[PDB]
């Protein structure tokens, strides 16, 4: 088990092997989450191309930044912004300590880099439960990968959104992994999706799980990247089917920003 | 004296799931509820087989996860016996490495060429030496 | 027309209306004001109390009742007249017996109505007196209820202080008005409730 | 109705957050209007009591109108604060004390009241705010919040520990509801 796995698929692709399989767990309306895409709003932001994301110095300083900014200023709760690396996540806040002079965001977040010790990783913890956008888990970065995703175990709903700054992805070494595709290839054929893609997206799933908890609670979380359509295909994210009867999960709006307010107006209210 | 309507519309079909005795894949919440409702359909088999009594084995990523899982399961059972308990009779117990569980033999025989299957093989020994004789100084 | 209203008039009997020398005017003011309030609707209903210096008295219990109204009420007041009780040889009225009264007609029909759907009431007091501090448990204790119950008990003060009854609306969430003029008795019942 | 009296002290948060269209123009609009509203019904629902008005703004505590009986200068109050708006960040913990300190004089059967209209998400405040909490309980200076789209954490245990208030407010009509829930009298 792993919370979700409707798909079920990629368990019995890994194992070569049937499990029997059931469902063991009644759910609750999909109107409680909410789960976004951004990309642009108008026919000139076309700086997103992300042939080279790890080197568009114009694409991390338009909506990869600014959108960021945009979102956080105007949804004013504690939200925690995930990113690939911590090479993207330099580049991305200029925080009190800066990679560069030119970078582009500027307001006040907390970081999570490496050296993260046991006690520290609390008191980032502390601040973003007790108050202010910032703490860990609040307004704060944070590779996906990283340590955030353990997250901590308090009653009180401490996360509200997290946002994606490109959607968690991964690499295939020139060595024994490379070996390993190649098999795959031989075996399989539509290798890509499911050794990487998908094993990438559960490792986005597991963040955002952690975020909005379970059945008892509400969240939402969304996803920056231009290759975004083919994430939602599969069902390799939590939007996928539980119960026919939900009356579905669906994210596509005009403004993102506006709809997750209104989202949370509907969420006091009920 | 009872459990959740959940696990009682679930049961059933959750023993069925466990009866090929081999393996089976559950789909259960994003965390909250999963682990507990689990002990509680693995209730319904917990003295399945009288003459062999199968047990529950529970694999885990890392140390504070695990005491999540002995918090809810602590409260599941709330004793070991009928004098106190009232779903199972059971005994649980957490675990992890001796590099994690114990500080001073990792300090004490301080070189590169010292794994940690090598030093309880060390302890061990100065035990059985010092119930041998040598008590007083090894 | 939907829902039942029951509307009960408390009328402080107190020989103070001697001050406003007239009760008999006051009289024909409230009958004309109750004959528009039965017109209204078919389920208006009306009651009709005297708050007595000594005690508190049934004057009335439809609008096809009003004639019925009229010669009940002005023949129960001219009772009331008697000399004891006179002038302010007692300065107070029994409002909380009144009070009692009306919520327990409140009450029945209520009761009566439940059996159908849902009534809605207020209490009307037309007062004249003043307070004591006797008067304040007993007072209270009906202004709570009321309040409980969720009927709102409106007061017009033509004249004298009455603080317990001031509180009361505001407890209930009723009107309170002190009437400058007390000959626009008609406009204030009218126009101010 | 009567059977005790009322002391409570009326804290608004003028931050820069409170000028927002997202509640009748500028939230500081629709919450002073519906305050007046309030003073009001609250005052005819317990004609012996009393009232203090607080603001929050440009990280400070300013004193809106003394303590009293009479609700004319709390309307007035009200009134003359709309024209000064509101800008910067919160003064929570030296609105807490200075309410605490009209608070604690007050005779043994009365209530210890502050209600807090907040659209903010923390305080500037230095000092411990925990140790302020723990002395209200003692004290019996019972806190409610009202708070507009937000839970942050300091301020619902604030509330909680102090009494059981913390509502969220999502529209004028719902704002309207929770401050007449508060005109609603103790047991005595």
């Amino acid at each position: 088990t792993s919370g979700t796995l409707s798909p079920l698929d990629i368990y019995p692709k890994i194992l070569d092997f049937h499990p029997v399989t059931m469902a063991t767990f009644t759910m609750t309306l999909a109107r409680v989450c909410l789960c976004p895409m951004i990309i642009g709003r108008g026919n000139d932001q076309v700086a997103i191309s992300s042939k080279f994301e790890t080197r568009e110095d114009i694409a991390v300083i338009r909506n990869y930044g600014n959108l960021l900014l945009e979102m956080s200023a105007v949804v004013p709760d504690g939200i925690v912004a995930f990113f690939t690396s911590y090479q993207y996540m330099e580049s991305t806040v200029a925080s009190w300590y800066e990679q560069g002079i030119l970078e582009n965001i500027q307001r006040n977040k907390l970081l999570f880099i490496e050296t993260q010790d046991g006690a520290e990783t609390s008191v980032a913890l502390e601040k973003y439960q007790e108050a202010c956008e910032n703490g860990r888990g609040a307004i704060l970065l944070s590779v996906a990968r990283g340590k955030v995703s353990e997250g901590i175990d308090f009653v009180h709903h401490y996360g509200r959104a997290v946002i994606m700054f490109g959607v968690p992805y991964v690499y295939t070494q020139s060595r024994i992994l490379k070996a390993r595709l190649e098999y795959l290839r031989d075996q399989f054929q539509i290798r890509e999706n499911d050794f990487l893609t998908f094993d990438a997206m559960r490792h986005a799933a597991q963040c955002v799980g952690r975020a909005i908890r379970g059945k008892t609670d509400y969240g939402l979380m969304v996803f920056a990247d231009k290759r975004f359509a083919r994430g939602d295909k599969r069902g390799k994210l939590p939007r996928w089917i539980q119960e026919h009867l939900t009356d579905a999960n669906l994210n596509l709006t005009v403004d993102e920003g506006v709809q997750v307010a209104k989202y949370f107006l509907r969420q006091m209210a009920q | 004296d009872y459990i959740y309507p959940e696990q009682f519309s679930y049961m059933r079909e959750l023993k069925r799931t466990l009866d090929a005795k081999g393996h089976g894949v559950l789909e259960m919440p994003s965390g909250t509820g999963k682990t507990v409702s689990l002990l509680a359909l693995i209730m319904a088999y917990q003295r399945a087989y009288p003459l062999e009594v199968t047990k529950l084995i529970y694999c885990s990523r890392t140390v504070p996860e695990i005491e999540k899982v002995i918090e809810e399961l602590r409260k599941l059972l709330n004793f070991y016996e009928k004098q106190e308990g009232e779903k199972l009779p059971f005994l649980g117990l957490a675990l992890s490495s001796r590099k994690n569980l114990c500080i001073h033999p990792e300090v004490t025989p301080l070189r590169f060429g010292k794994d940690v299957d090598g030093k309880c093989h060390s302890l061990t020994a100065s035990y059985v030496r010092a119930q041998y004789q040598h008590d007083t100084s090894l | 027309e939907d829902e039942l209203n029951l509307l009960v008039i408390v009328v402080d009997a107190n020989p103070i209306w001697w001050g406003k020398q007239t009760l008999s005017k006051c009289i024909d003011a409230v009958m004309v004001l109750g004959n528009s309030h039965l017109f209204m609707n078919r389920s208006n209903k009306l009651a009709v109390i005297a708050s007595h210096i000594q005690e508190s008295r049934f004057l009335y219990p439809k609008y096809e009742l009003l004639t019925s109204a009229n010669e009940v009420i002005v023949e129960e007041i001219k009772d009331l007249m008697t000399k004891s009780d006179i002038k302010g040889q007692h300065t107070e009225t029994l409002l909380a017996g009144s009070l009692a009264k009306a919520l327990c007609y409140i009450h029945r029909m209520n009761k009566e109505v439940k059996d159908n759907q849902e009534m809605k009431s207020r209490i009307l007091v037309i007062k004249a007196a003043e307070d004591s501090a006797l008067q304040y448990m007993n007072f209270m204790n009906v202004i709570f209820a009321a309040q409980k119950q969720n009927i709102l008990i409106d007061a017009c003060v033509l004249d004298s202080d009455s603080g317990l009854l001031q509180q009361a609306c505001d407890i209930t969430g009723g009107l309170y008005l002190k009437v400058p003029q007390m000959p626009s008795l008609l406009q204030y019942l009218l126009w101010v409730f | 109705r009567l059977g005790m009296m009322r002391h409570l002290y009326v804290v608004v948060d003028g931050s820069r957050t409170m000028e927002d269209q997202d509640l009748k123009p500028n939230r500081l609009t629709c919450t002073l209007k519906l305050l007046e509203y309030f003073v009001e019904e609250y005052f005819d629902q317990n004609p012996i009591s009393q009232i203090g008005i607080i603001v929050t703004k440009s990280k400070r505590a300013e004193k809106l109108t003394e303590l009293s009986g009479n609700p004319r200068k709390h309307i007035t109050s009200l009134k003359k604060a709309v024209d000064m708006t509101c800008h910067g960040e919160p003064s929570l913990y030296n609105s807490l004390s200075i309410a605490m300190q009209t608070l604690k004089h007050m005779p043994g059967h009365t209530s210890r009241e502050v209600l807090i209209i907040f659209s903010s998400l923390t305080t500037c405040d230095p000092s411990n705010i925990y140790d302020l909490i723990k002395t209200l309980k003692a004290a019996k200076i019972r806190v409610s919040v009202i708070g507009l789209s937000a839970e942050v954490r300091v301020c619902t245990v604030l509330a909680r520990e102090t009494g059981g208030t913390y509502h969220v407010i999502l529209d004028e009509s719902h704002y309207k509801e929770l401050l007449t829930h508060h005109v609603s009298p103790p047991p005595a």
